RNA sequence: UACCUGGUUGAUCCUGCCAGUAGCAUAUGCUUGUCUCAAAGAUUAAGCCAUGCAUGUCUAAGUACGCACGGCCGGUACAGUGAAACUGCGAAUGGCUCAUUAAAUCAGUUAUGGUUCCUUUGGUCGCUCGACUUGGAUAACUGUGGUAAUUCUAGAGCUAAUACAUGCCGACGGGCGCUGACCCCCUUCGCGGGGGGGAUGCGUGCAUUUAUCAGUGGUGACUCUAGAUAACCUCGGGCCGAUCGCACGCCCGGCGGCGACGACCCAUUCGAACGUCUGCCCUAUCAACUUUCGAUGGUAGUCGCCGUGCCUACCAUGGUGACCACGGGUGACGGGGAAUCAGGGUUCGAUUCCGGAGAGGGAGCCUGAGAAACGGCUACCACAUCCAAGGAAGGCAGCAGGCGC
RNA sequence: AGCGUAUAUUAAAGUUGCUGCAGUUAAAAAGCUCGUAGUUGGAUCUUGGGAGCGGCCGUCCCCUGCUCGGCGCCGGCCCGAAGCGUUUACUUUGAAAAAAUUAGAGUGUUCAAAGCAGGCCGCCUGGAUACCGCAGCUAGGAAUAAUGGAAUAGGACCGCGG
């Protein structure tokens, strides 16, 4: 099939190698999984010593972490927006580790809010007729406000997440090969990162 | 070869079974097992070629799948189980029993001690290792891990364990002025004192051991086992105390032994 | 300066977005009696292959050449030369072993004929095995 | 034992080769009483093969309702021996040959802190807070068939499991991190300020994947081994015993040892795999070679058991050479070794031990811990067997043996 | 109870010459000079004492300086140790190096080639040792042979100013 070895390719020199022996198995090579964006889809391959490997074909959930305070929460992947390595798996919209995908904001808000007592995303003016919100923003008794006002003392989240949350969709880069484990599991994008990419999609805009 | 080998030839054999040549092709490959290959000795060598019970495979199978010999206080019905270093082979109708440790050439003793002596042995620890919730692990020489070790025992000191329970009893710490005897190299079975150890980062440390004579010899420090505190042997030697005279001593205490006999 | 490339450019050990209210540097002591030099220390490269301040672990053997070139980037041509004894003739013939070797961006300053030490590691590409450790330049330099 | 002798001339002294002289190992000639050892289809054809064998397997301990034998009182399922068959394991070792192969193989030296590992051995196996034993098929066996044909098999009726599946209870009473209703106490007249408890809800163990924080043991050196926190858990599924055998017990229906088998993870053993440094025969009538279809590096991935141009994308213009690269030849598998030898040395090493490669020539894969396996499968070239003419089965460089050479 | 022939190869072959050949005339020195790799390169830096035993003789010892307990004595001296010291080639020691083969110790296979056995009126033995170039590793030596150190002083040391 597919041979990964060394033997079939020239010298330090640039001198032809002669095979001394045929293919062998442990100079093996799978075709490459090219996982795309629908509803789970995972294959199960018997490797080397008998152990499994997880194909994620199709994946669009993921355990994502803004670790700026250490929230990570399972979210739902909607498209891919840069990859450094090549730029045609962002067309034909395929994971691979170090992408740059949008993720569902929703779960990281929600935490933010139920733990801050300040709203996130939520533009101006829009009325919060539903007021289950009303109930996770107000109703504290006496020494629980203490507790929360010594919290929200240091609340404040950078401007560009906050751009983000009020559009409703996250910048994360995925930190687990989709291909070999069968998952989708990242980091959302802050600071000096952020910067840069925003910067590098808008150069890719034009 | 496509997979692990399982026929071992007669000349390809470790030196040290003194096997003979015309007898056969193949040598007893031993069992995979808790000491190396090249460093054991099966069964079946031990059992029909040294002490001569058996005379053939058959003899030994049968003297074995009666569940007379336990090696460690534990029964073994298999002629290739590799029986290695500090061992305690148990024949218990007869009522004898045998360490196995190295006589002053590079072969195995014949070494028959008591049965108060036939109930420990002499371990030398090769990784301490923390555990899956900070439970210390030792494991030793011959493959065998005890956790919650003392905490002072460290990666070159010798244990005692008792061989039912399986726990440590005292232990020996690797430093100067203390007993080792060699299970390695050329110097294979030498009883010396340490002398110094001298560090190599990244190659292997050589220890220099001094000898009973006042003879100077060094091994790399994966080839040493220290058997005892100060000059004080925690088990029983083997006739001669892992000295090696010279062959010109050796011939001379030979011939001076025969004329004397007659 | 740095992130050149595509992707971003940082030391994965080290978290760079703590909620506050310089960055600090990733490095460690390589072992064998070798002073972690000042650049590794101070500098802000990005080296995966740096041998004090990235993914690598020097073990085996510990050579030294002499730089013959250095056109390839992050990375030297040193030139090993010894004597091969023939018996025949009790006589010596001079020969040469040059090999490819990484050079971290740490020894900034760094010209052909300096007296390169390097230590073996991990296959780091296809005919580079090693890493330079340390740089003695050629007898004088100082003018 | 560090050795010479004949032959150019009419005679001489030299250069110089031809011929003698001795061992060695293949063939061959003539000859052969005894006895102990012992090589042998390597050289040419890694050419071709008729036939027969060369790999199977049951213990007191996975499944026996074959009367195939056989105890008896059978009425309380199963005496026992045991064909077959399902299950597990082995068939990757051994054996044969030397065609490939010239920094390749291989040898000495080291590395995996860059990995995988059946088995053996020693650890782990109420650490998880939520059933006195479940499910429905199949084989053997009875029965009916098809084909010129083979270790080919379709249909019917029945019945097992450590095959294939599904799943409890227990331990189990609580801890432990958040969540926080509600409450008592004191300093200030009082706001305020200080802790104490605390209904409820969520979460939990090892393994897997990711991100963040701190600093039990070890190394020359970890982004190590442990510890903490926030989550995830592949439905083509990690673990957390619906298994078997001899013993038979311990007090008012109750009531425990000794073994076999199995199982995620860790170590150990047997290894394998990929790297480090040095080393090989002849050739210049082989002087330049490599590279956008990867040649040498850089960043990001893909694949892999892991490290890497191993393979993609975008960059950079490198890398090797008179110290003989690149190409070519080899009547070349490499080494331990063998014959010859004063001392140097020359030639040989297919050949019983270690390593490599191959099973007519190339390529692809199944199952498994381990194979790119051929006494396994799938084609295509070459060759070739049996044909009721439709189809079918092949692989001796295993042991014998036959042609050909 | 063996001997003759055919061919491959070794010594004789100092007729491949490193040890160890030749080049006026026997075969052979480029027609001549320059010249980069290659090989090879003058002399020069440590001599010298203290002390001891036999018979002026001989042979044995001593030759950079600086954090932790006991010969201990009194923060003082000694030792012990963990860290040190321009590099390499050379030589000596040590470590690690599969067996079989060769060299070789033992042993009346009836002798021998072999073999790893055996011997004593249950017991006593054996199954050694040496060599294994080159490369890597280790610790002594410092002759010989390379290489380095102050010369627009960014010299060493010594202390203050920072």
């Amino acid at each position: 099939g597919i041979s990964r070895d060394n033997w079939h390719k020239r010298r330090k020199t640039g001198g032809k190698r002669k095979p001394y022996h045929k293919k062998r198995k442990y100079e093996l090579g799978r075709p490459a999984a090219n996982t795309k964006i629908g509803p789970r889809r995972i294959h199960t391959v018997r490797v080397r010593g008998g152990n499994k490997k997880y194909r994620a074909l199709r994946l669009d959930v993921g355990n994502f972490s803004w670790g700026s305070e250490c929230c990570t929460r399972k979210t739902r992947i909607i498209d891919v927006v840069y990859n450094a390595s090549n730029n045609e798996l962002v067309r034909t919209k395929t994971l691979v580790k170090n992408c740059i995908v949008l993720i569902d904001s929703t779960p990281y808000r929600q935490w933010y809010e139920s733990h801050y007592a300040l709203p996130l995303g939520r533009k101006k003016g829009a009325k919060l007729t539903p007021e289950e919100e009303e109930i996770l923003n107000k109703k504290r008794s006496k020494k629980i406000q203490k507790k929360y006002d010594e919290r929200k003392k240091n609340a404040k989240i950078s401007s560009l997440l906050e751009e983000q949350f009020q559009q409703g969709k996250l910048l994360a880069c995925i930190a687990s090969r989709p291909g070999q484990c069968g998952r989708a599991d990242g980091y959302v994008l802050e600071g000096k990162e952020l910067e840069f990419y925003l910067r590098k999609i808008k150069a890719r805009k034009g | 070869a496509r997979g692990p080998k399982k026929h071992l030839k007669r000349v390809a054999a470790p030196k040290h079974w003194m096997l003979d040549k015309l007898t056969g092709v193949f040598a007893p490959r031993p069992s995979t097992g808790p000491h190396k290959l090249r460093e054991c000795l099966p069964l079946i060598i031990f059992l029909r070629n040294k002490l001569k019970y058996a005379l053939t495979g058959d003899e030994v199978k049968k003297i074995c799948m009666q569940r007379f010999i336990k090696i460690d206080g534990k029964v073994r019905a298999d002629i290739t189980y590799p029986a290695g270093f500090m061992d305690v082979i148990s024949i218990d109708k007869t009522g004898e029993n045998f360490r196995l440790i190295y006589d002053t050439k590079g072969r195995f003793a014949v070494h028959r001690i008591t049965p108060e002596e036939a109930k420990y042995k002499l371990c030398k620890v090769r990784k301490i290792f923390v555990g899956t919730k900070g439970i210390p692990h030792l494991v030793t020489h011959d493959a065998r891990t005890i956790r919650y070790p003392d905490p002072l025992i460290k990666v070159n000191d010798t244990i005692q364990i008792d061989l039912e329970t399986g726990k440590i009893t005292d232990f020996i710490k690797f430093d100067t002025g203390n007993l080792c005897m060699v299970t390695g190299g050329a110097n294979l079975g030498r009883i010396g004192v340490i002398t110094n150890r001298e560090r190599h980062p990244g190659s292997f440390d050589v220890v220099h051991v001094k000898d009973a004579n006042g003879n100077s010899f060094a091994t790399r420090l994966s080839n040493i086992f220290v058997i005892g505190k100060g000059n004080k042997p925690w088990i029983s030697l083997p006739r001669g105390k892992g000295i090696r005279l010279t062959i010109a001593e050796e011939r001379d205490k030979r011939l001076a032994a025969k004329q004397s006999s007659g | 300066d740095i992130q050149t490339e595509r992707a971003y450019q940082k030391q994965p050990t080290i978290f760079q977005n703590k909620k506050r209210v310089k960055l600090p540097r990733y490095y460690k002591n390589i072992g064998l009696g070798f002073k972690t030099p000042k650049e590794a220390i101070e500098g802000t490269y990005i080296d995966k292959k740096c041998p004090f301040t990235g993914n690598v672990s020097i073990r085996g053997r510990i050579l030294s050449g002499v730089v013959t070139k250095m056109k390839m980037q992050r990375t030297i041509v040193i030139r090993r030369d010894y004597l091969h004894y023939i018996r025949k003739y009790n006589r010596f013939e001079k020969r040469h072993k040059n090999m490819s070797v990484h050079l971290s961006p740490c020894f900034r300053d760094v010209q052909i004929g300096d007296i390169v030490t390097v230590g073996e590691c991990r296959p780091l590409s296809k005919t580079v095995r090693f890493n330079v450790l340390k740089v003695t330049k050629a007898a004088g330099t100082k003018k």
